[PDB]
């Protein structure tokens, strides 16, 4: 819903996990932003290689071959 | 990451596309969005640190997206 | 190693120009070495149905 695939506690934890002691409050908002647009670009990579394949079901290879893509400009 | 919001947000994104996912290919992809998001947490960390900040902003995380 | 006050009076390390660079550069050294082994992980046929006979090593 409005927590928009990641809970504040998770992004707290995120941040930990990247060596971050403090984070304006305008960091969740933020970082839910990047999520959705990370998301949205993997997935249209991930969606067009399940359906070339004629398939109903993206499996972890459709994933895979995405992030691979993701990987080499990143 | 919780496991159900992120699922329900993948589901909200491959329906802006149109399909099923196997359970695996969200595992996988949110491990990748954890690694991504702790990245660039980390950059961000680094350019409040230049600027003798501990605390991150709005401002850091829009300058470290960027720069792709 | 030298410390100074942030603007928030906490104490951090007082780090070069070049330092912080050399700081973003492992950042990306490592996120690659993480982003690599998620991509072997998933596709690792050993996660996909897979069987393996122990005399040769091999997939069955």
């Amino acid at each position: 819903d409005n927590i928009q695939g990641i809970t504040k506690p998770a992004i707290r934890r995120l941040a930990r996990r990247g060596g971050v002691k403090r984070i304006s409050g305008l960091i969740y908002e933020e970082v839910r932003n990047v999520l959705k647009t990370f998301l949205e670009s993997v997935i249209r990579d991930a969606v067009t290689y399940t359906e070339h394949a004629k398939r109903k079901t993206v499996t972890s290879l459709d994933v895979v071959y995405a992030l691979k893509r993701q990987g080499r400009t990143l | 990451i919780s496991r159900m919001p992120f699922a329900r947000l993948v589901k909200e994104v491959t329906d802006q596309f149109t399909l099923r996912w196997q359970s695996m290919a969200i595992m996988a992809l949110q491990e990748a969005s954890e690694a991504y998001l702790v990245g660039l947490l980390e950059h961000t960390n680094l350019l409040a640190l230049h600027a003798k900040r501990i605390t991150i902003m709005r401002k850091d995380m829009q300058l470290a997206r960027r720069i792709r | 190693v030298v410390y100074i006050m942030s603007k928030e009076n906490r104490l951090i390390p007082k780090l070069s120009d070049e330092e912080v660079m050399e700081r973003h550069k492992k950042a990306d050294e490592n996120m690659k070495r993480v982003w690599s082994q998620i991509i072997q992980k998933y596709e690792s046929i050993d996660n996909q149905g897979d069987v393996i006979d122990l005399q040769t090593g091999e997939v069955i």
